C-alpha cells in the first residue's frame, strides 16, 4: 500500500556543487551512491528527530530537535429547549442589560462574548430583544438604546455563535437604530449622535463577513443609504445615520459616494448654513452633523488627493469644506508625520 | 514564534558591534549565521561552566570559574577593562521589550450548589449550573379554577352565539325591527308535520 522509493538528488547538480569547488571532472555513479548515502544518513537523522519530537510530545518539527538530533390520545406536554437553570441565567443576562452597576453590565457583557456553545439561549434572546428595540423605539429612551447596541456587539464578537441563520431578525433592528427620531429631548440630542456612530461602527464590523452570499448585506444597506440619502424633506437625523453608514464602509465606498457628494453636500451645506430665518434645533443639528460627516470624510480625499492648493481645493469643493477640509488636510499631514 | 524577538535582539547587538566597527554594507545571511555563532558561543560558554562548577558538589560559578572557563576557551582577559572604553563608552545600550498583560472579566452567575461534594477535594473550582448541569421544562401550569370555567362558559357562549348567526343567515329569517340581517335575524318558524316525535324526544 505504500513504496518508499530513494530520494536522490539529480547528480550533475551534485557535480555542480562539486566543481563549484574545482574539483576534477567526475563520473555519475560516484555523485549517485554520495546522494544515496547522505540521504541514509538524513533519513536516519529524520526517523531520530521524530523520536525527540515524539517523545517531546508536539508534531511540529523545529529546528532546535534537530539540533538535538545532533548529538552524534392527548400527547406529552411539551418542554422547552431552555432547562430552568439556564433561563434563569438567561433572566440574569436581560436583567444585566437592565442594569444600573456597570460592573453588572461589564459581567454582561462578557458573558456574552465569551460564552461559547451557548448557542440555544440563541435566537428566543435575540428575538425578542430585537422585539424590544421595536418597542423601545417607539418608546424613544437611549439607554435602552445603548444598552442594546453594546449587547450585539458583545453578541458579534462571541466567536463560536455564528450569525448566519439568525441575522435577518436582527439587521434591521441596527438599521432602525440608525435612522431616525431618537429623540428623548431636543436639547439631549447629543448622545444619539454617538449612538448612531456607534451603530455604523457596528455594521461595519457585520459587513466584513456576510455579503459573500446572497447580497442582501453590501447591495441592500448601500442601496437603502443611496436612496436614503436621495430623500429629500426628511430629518437630519436620517441623513446622519445614512452618510455615517456609508462612512463605515470603507475607503473606496465613499471614494465612490462622495466623489459628487462633496459638493452635492456642500450645497446641502449651504442650503442649511446662511439658510433658514431661525430653526436652531434643525441648525445646530445639521452644523455639526456636516462637521463630522466632513472631516470624517476628510481622509479619503486626503489619501486620494494632494494637501496642494486648499484655496483651489475649497473650489473644488464647493468652498464650505474650505478651510476645514485644509484644517483636517493640515491633521492628516500630521497623522502622516506622526508615522 | 515568540522565541524570535530575542534572537533578532542579538542581530541588534550584532548591528551595534557594526557600527563600532564601521562597515556601512554587510551580507544579511551571513550576518544573521554569525549571530547564531554568537548564541552559540554563549552556550559553550554555559556548557563549560556548567559541567566544570559542577566539579564542586556545590554548583554557583563565580568568578575565577569564568576566567578559567574563558582562558580555556581562549581569550586574553587583560583586554576586558581595555574593551570596556569600547564597549560601555563607545556603544549605547538597547533596552528590552516585554509586553505582557492580565485581562478583566466578569461572568458572574449564581450556581455552585456542591463546593467539594462527596469527592472532597478543596482545591478546584467549580464552574457553575449554567453550563453544566440542566432541568426539566414542564411550564403550563394555567390552574385557576374561577377562571378555567370562565373560560369555558365564555367559549360556550360562542359557538351558541356562533351556530345562531350561522343558522340565522341560513335559513328562513324573520326578525324582530325590519331588516336585521346584522343584530338578530331570528330564524322563521319551520313548522313541520309531526311536532310531538320531536318535542318529546330525548
Amino acid at each position: 500500500k505504500l513504496k518508499l522509493s530513494n530520494t536522490v538528488l539529480p547528480s550533475e547538480s551534485m557535480k555542480v556543487v562539486a566543481e563549484s569547488m574545482g574539483i576534477a571532472q567526475i563520473q555519475e555513479e560516484t555523485c549517485q551512491l554520495l546522494t544515496d548515502e547522505v540521504s541514509y544518513r538524513i533519513k536516519e537523522i529524520a526517523q531520530d528527530a521524530l523520536k525527540f519530537m515524539h517523545m517531546g510530545k508536539r508534531q511540529k518539527l523545529t529546528t532546535s530537535d534537530i539540533d538535538y538530533a545532533l548529538k552524534l390520545x392527548x400527547x406529552x406536554x411539551x418542554x422547552x429547549x431552555x432547562s430552568v437553570e439556564q433561563q434563569l441565567y438567561y433572566k440574569e443576562i436581560t436583567e444585566a442589560c437592565v442594569g444600573s452597576c456597570e460592573a453588572k453590565r461589564a459581567e454582561a457583557l462578557q458573558s456574552i462574548a465569551t460564552d461559547p456553545g451557548l448557542y440555544q439561549m440563541l435566537p428566543r434572546f435575540s428575538t425578542f430583544i430585537s422585539e424590544g428595540v421595536r418597542v423601545n423605539v417607539v418608546q424613544n429612551n437611549l439607554a435602552l438604546l445603548i444598552y442594546l447596541m453594546r449587547m450585539v456587539k458583545a453578541l458579534m464578537d462571541n466567536p463560536t455563535l455564528y450569525l448566519e441563520k439568525y441575522v435577518h431578525e436582527l439587521i434591521p433592528a441596527v438599521m432602525t437604530c440608525i435612522v431616525s427620531r431618537q429623540l428623548c429631548l431636543r436639547p439631549d440630542v447629543d448622545n444619539h449622535w454617538a449612538l448612531r456612530d456607534f451603530a455604523a461602527r457596528l455594521v461595519a464590523q457585520i459587513c466584513k463577513h456576510f455579503s459573500t452570499t446572497t447580497n442582501n448585506i453590501q447591495s441592500r444597506i448601500t442601496k437603502t443609504f443611496t436612496k436614503s440619502w436621495v430623500d429629500e424633506k426628511t430629518p437630519w437625523t436620517t441623513r446622519y445615520g445614512s452618510i455615517a453608514g456609508l462612512a463605515e464602509l470603507g475607503h473606496d465606498v465613499i471614494k465612490t459616494l462622495i466623489l459628487p457628494r462633496l459638493q452635492q453636500e456642500g450645497e446641502r451645506i449651504r442650503s442649511v448654513l446662511d439658510g433658514p430665518v431661525l430653526s436652531n434645533i434643525d441648525r445646530i443639528g445639521a452644523d455639526h452633523v456636516q462637521s463630522l460627516l466632513l472631516k470624517h470624510c476628510a481622509p479619503v480625499l486626503a489619501k486620494l488627493r494632494p494637501p496642494p492648493d486648499n484655496q483651489d481645493a475649497y473650489r473644488a469643493e464647493f468652498g464650505s469644506l474650505g478651510p476645514l477640509l485644509c484644517s483636517q488636510v493640515v491633521k492628516a499631514r500630521a497623522q502622516a508625520a506622526l508615522q | 514564534n515568540y522565541h524570535l524577538a530575542r534572537r533578532r535582539t542579538l542581530q541588534v547587538v550584532v548591528s551595534s558591534l557594526l557600527t563600532e566597527a564601521g562597515f556601512e554594507s554587510a551580507e544579511k545571511a551571513s550576518v544573521e549565521t554569525l549571530t547564531e555563532m554568537l548564541q552559540s558561543y554563549i552556550s559553550e560558554i554555559g556548557r563549560s561552566a556548567k559541567s566544570y562548577c559542577e566539579h564542586t558538589a556545590r554548583t554557583q560559578p563565580t568568578l575565577s570559574d569564568i576566567v578559567v572557563t574563558l582562558v580555556e576557551m581562549g581569550f586574553n582577559v587583560d583586554t576586558l577593562p581595555a574593551y570596556a572604553k569600547r564597549s560601555q563608552r563607545m556603544v549605547i545600550t538597547x533596552x528590552x521589550x516585554x509586553x505582557x498583560x492580565x485581562x478583566x472579566x466578569x461572568x458572574x452567575x449564581x450556581x455552585x450548589x456542591x463546593x467539594x461534594x462527596x469527592x472532597x477535594x478543596x482545591x478546584x473550582x467549580x464552574x457553575x449550573x449554567x453550563x453544566x448541569x440542566x432541568x426539566x421544562x414542564x411550564x403550563x401550569x394555567x390552574x385557576x379554577y374561577q377562571v378555567l370555567r370562565e373560560k369555558a362558559a365564555s367559549q360556550r357562549r360562542d359557538v351558541e352565539r356562533a351556530l345562531t348567526r350561522f343558522m340565522a343567515k341560513t335559513g328562513e329569517t324573520q326578525s324582530l325591527f325590519k331588516d336585521d340581517v346584522s343584530t338578530f335575524p331570528l330564524i322563521a318558524a319551520r313548522p313541520f308535520t309531526i311536532p310531538y316525535l320531536t318535542a318529546l324526544l330525548p
